[PDB]
């Protein structure tokens, strides 16, 4: 029994934008929790119906690693029942979500001198994403009531936005790098324990 | 022409509601950011609240629980329920399109609807005539004894602006406004050219014209 | 909670000068989260910078936006009568927070103003109340003193004034003073008379009428 | 399949200016962003700014702030860039980059680049070469011809109406300080044929329609 | 501004070599490195972006590590058409991209010293008002190679460039001419003209010379 890739996606090089959020599925291996209590300085590790002690010791069916970065002001929309542009138009978790949130101070990272146009997230969407929804549309939207045909203008707005992090931003601003567990319990045998 | 125009203000007690209604033409409403943004006598600009085109919803915290705002997506307007209002509440409210965030600001605005808040009753202004005396004369109307505000006044319809000053309103000590306009006109075209004032108070449904003459 | 300050509270500069106008604050804002708002007297605000140095739609070449982090500048190079306004800017953090405004007055030539008094109308008087107008018009500074004599003993406590904001052409003020009596304190005296003091006035000026005259 | 076609080689004055173009093709022009990457005769790449497509967002090198002017023609699928004052050290092969796009993040590299366009600077105008004799010293020798002050590229050289080409080396031409190209051909020939064979170097320089052929023997 | 540099400055290889390049940073660039090559006379082709991550239809062979200030390229089996400059650039600063200065692969042969020749000016040129001597360093290899001149032993300065071949195919040498360029007054006021050539193949410098006359 080898150990769960963990170390594949909180060590990632470069982080997906989070309109494109990185998933990656992980089963038939074993997973250490313990060590990512104490991994490094995780601003941010709330679970969601399910103990972090506990985690050390429960199995599950599928485990699913989300992965992406946000704004620091933006992290509390990682989180069952919220609202705003990255809940609502980029990564939503579920209302009876199971799992864990990690997430950690990425500036010396994620941003560049003059502002990094490398992290975007979705500013417009007609409607809400649903829970684990993923939007890589590239449409222009239309704001108005004509048609846009791929023509940005007035009422045509490119839905993207890039956050331009720079190393000198203040906290609430800077680029965080966010890790959702997700701890899928079907009737199926379990495939990813702790240890 | 894209334009957003407001409705729904005025006087309003102590303790009551009010909605206002901001009829977009030119954008869809259901499809944007849309804001509103009061601005209270002789102070700035404060942000009040913001729906989403998902139908997300947020209120600044010194209106979150007393106003809700909201939308209709067949007549594109927007409205702002504003409940157990008070004197921290009289202000003018600006609906904007946008959230004033980047790629996302206050853009367009609406001509803006003023409330009122005060226990006073409604009344109607008496106008009177600033008849010119006997280069360049001077004449104008004096609108008086009028709550709430405001007053809109024209001369000729609109045809005579050049020279026009209509003077703020003030606070008379019986709780009544009063304000005067005035236009200085050439001495020589008195007696051929009809001077009339248009004063509207929308509040009481007051619509008056006055002819101002010579004595 | 980023808070951002405005200042200086009113800049006053003659046309065709460069105006500063700085909006600073608490925390490192990017640029881009950075907005300049201009509101003329009676208009709605209009959007006139956004990401701290892109001018929008319309606005002239002469509004240039500047600044980063904790300083952000207004720049309206060659200052004209029509620029006459509040700025506000304008940022987002967790929601969107506005300046305190900076008002931009207008400085010009000395103006005297043009004096004119008004008896109360047959109509008012009818009312039982008379209301007498005394109106500076077009003039420069805003001082202006407005003394109320009715057979020339001097009135207070019964006129009130109001100020237009300043032209946004000439950039002068207009003043109303209105002298408020009953229709029975009118029709007991005789000469009524305004007497203004202003800059632009050697002397001051008085304007008077007789009551029937 | 990418491509990015620039204008032509410039041969400018110092003091006017150049435009050079960038045609490109086989992808969505505005999605992008268009860098100009400059490189001096034997030196490294050198980022003058860049372009924005959509908005027409512009970020120059500090040096070549307000000397440099980078716009995009959207109806064309063509950017430009507009280079003025011109001096001596502006002489480089300028190429236009696209970038990954908005979608991978603007500058965060060049995946694809122009073919290059070369941007002389000379006070020099079009002017014949002067062919000298390097003369062999008094078993193998070297004998050349210096193909000195001509302007522009390029002169062509042969040695006796190219029957001889073993061992023969012409050099790259250098840009003197007077603006003018000097180059040198040399080969090395048996030091007991000097005498007897005749060594002639064939200077031709099409730019101004010259052809000098010079006997190189030894001197007496 | 951040500046690139790259060690070592040149490098020898044979076809089937491991070969390595490293690339320094003047500050920390966290990941934002990228790798081009180019080849004599056609532009950059980007080979590594993020500093590890490889382009689409770049061989596997190609391959890049580093993060901060130290970075590195690695070609585990260099193949014929890998011979070229290789460039490292940062775009940790949108404000102001900054290039490596290029490191340059060659074929690697065995030493070869110089045939050094010195060329007196023409009497031709002499009437025209400038003196141009001219050293050639004729089929030697590696391309190190220092050629100063010393007109009645005194080094000159400022007044000589010198122009390379390319590495030839069929021997993998290389040729240069240095020319040093002389007012014809300034010639004409000495004697003594030599060019001294240091290099790898010559265990101790060759001084070709002549004397203005003779
Ligand atoms: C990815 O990890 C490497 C190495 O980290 C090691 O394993 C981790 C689980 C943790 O236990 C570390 O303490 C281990 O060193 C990181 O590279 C290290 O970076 C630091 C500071 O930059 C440096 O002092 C170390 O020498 C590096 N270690 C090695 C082996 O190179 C790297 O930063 C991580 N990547 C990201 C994106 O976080
Ligand atoms: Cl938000
Ligand atoms: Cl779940
Ligand atoms: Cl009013
Ligand atoms: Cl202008």
């Amino acid at each position: 029994t080898n150990l769960c890739p963990f170390g594949e996606v909180f060590n990632a090089t470069r982080f997906a934008s989070v309109y494109a959020w990185n998933r990656k599925r992980i089963s038939n291996c074993v997973a250490d929790y313990s060590v990512l209590y104490n991994s490094a300085s995780f601003s941010t590790f709330k679970c969601y119906g399910v103990s972090p002690t506990k985690l050390n010791d429960l199995c599950f069916t599928n485990v699913y690693a989300d992965s992406f970065v946000i704004r620091g002001d933006e992290v509390r929309q990682i989180a069952p029942g919220q609202t705003g542009k990255i809940a609502d138009y980029n990564y939503k978790l579920p209302d009876d979500f199971t799992g864990c949130v990690i997430a950690w101070n990425s500036n010396n990272l994620d941003s560049k001198v003059g502002g990094n146009y490398n992290y975007l997230y979705r500013l417009f969407r007609k409607s809400n994403l649903k829970p684990f929804e993923r939007d890589i549309s590239t449409e222009i939207y239309q704001a108005g009531s004509t048609p846009c045909n791929g023509v940005e203008g007035f009422n045509c707005y490119f839905p993207l936005q890039s956050y331009g992090f720079q190393p000198t931003n203040g906290v609430g601003y800077q680029p965080y790098r966010v890790v959702v567990l997700s701890f899928e319990l079907l009737h199926a045998p379990a495939t990813v324990c702790g240890k | 022409e894209v334009q957003l125009v407001e409705s729904g203000g005025g006087l309003i007690q102590p303790g009551g509601s009010l909605r206002l209604s901001c009829a977009a033409s030119g954008l869809t409403v259901s499809s944007n950011y849309m804001s509103w943004v009061r601005q209270a006598p002789g102070k700035g600009l404060e942000w009040v609240s913001v729906i989403y085109s998902g139908g997300s919803t947020f209120y600044a915290d010194s209106v979150k629980g007393r106003f809700t705002i909201s939308r209709d997506n067949s007549k594109n307007t927007l409205y702002l329920q504003m409940n157990s209002l008070g004197a921290e509440d009289t202000a003018v409210y600006y609906c904007a399109r946008g959230e004033g965030s980047p790629g996302n600001w206050f853009d367009p605005w609406g001509q803006g609807t003023l409330v009122t808040v005060s226990s006073a009753s409604t009344k109607g202004p008496s106008v009177f005539p600033l008849a010119p005396s006997s280069g360049t004369a001077a004449l104008g109307c004096l609108v008086k004894d009028y709550f709430p505000e405001p007053v809109t006044v024209s001369w000729n319809s609109g045809a005579l602006t050049s020279g026009v000053h209509t003077f703020p309103a003030v606070l008379q000590s019986s709780g009544l406004y009063s304000l005067s306009s005035v236009v200085t006109v050439p001495s020589s075209s008195l007696g051929t050219q009809t001077y009339i004032c248009n004063v509207n108070h929308k509040p009481s449904n007051t619509k008056v014209d006055k002819k101002v003459e010579p004595k | 909670d980023v808070v951002m300050t405005q200042s200086p509270g009113t800049l006053s500069l003659s046309p065709g000068e460069r105006a500063t106008l700085s909006c600073r604050a608490s925390q490192s804002v990017p640029s881009s989260y950075l907005a300049w708002y201009q509101q003329k007297p009676g208009q709605a605000p209009r959007l006139l910078i956004y990401g701290a140095s892109t001018r929008a739609t319309g606005i002239p070449d002469r509004f240039s936006g500047s600044g980063s982090g904790t300083d952000f500048t207004l720049t309206i190079s060659r200052l004209e009568p029509e620029d006459f306004a509040v700025y506000y800017c304008q940022h987002y953090d967790t929601s969107p927070r506005f300046g305190g405004g900076t008002k931009v007055d207008i400085k010009r030539t000395v103006a005297a103003p043009s004096v004119f008094i008004f008896p109360p109308s047959d109509e008012q008087l009818k009312s039982g109340t008379a209301s007498v107008v005394c109106l500076l018009n077009n003039f420069y500074p805003r001082e202006a003193k407005v003394q109320w004599k009715v057979d020339n003993a001097l009135q207070s406590g019964n006129s009130q004034e109001s100020v237009t904001e300043q032209d946004s052409k000439d950039s002068t003020y207009s003043l109303s003073s209105t002298l408020t009596l009953s229709k029975a304190d009118y029709e007991k005296h005789k000469v009524y008379a305004c007497e203004v003091t202003h800059q632009g006035l050697s002397s001051p000026v008085t304007k008077s009428f007789n009551r029937g005259e």
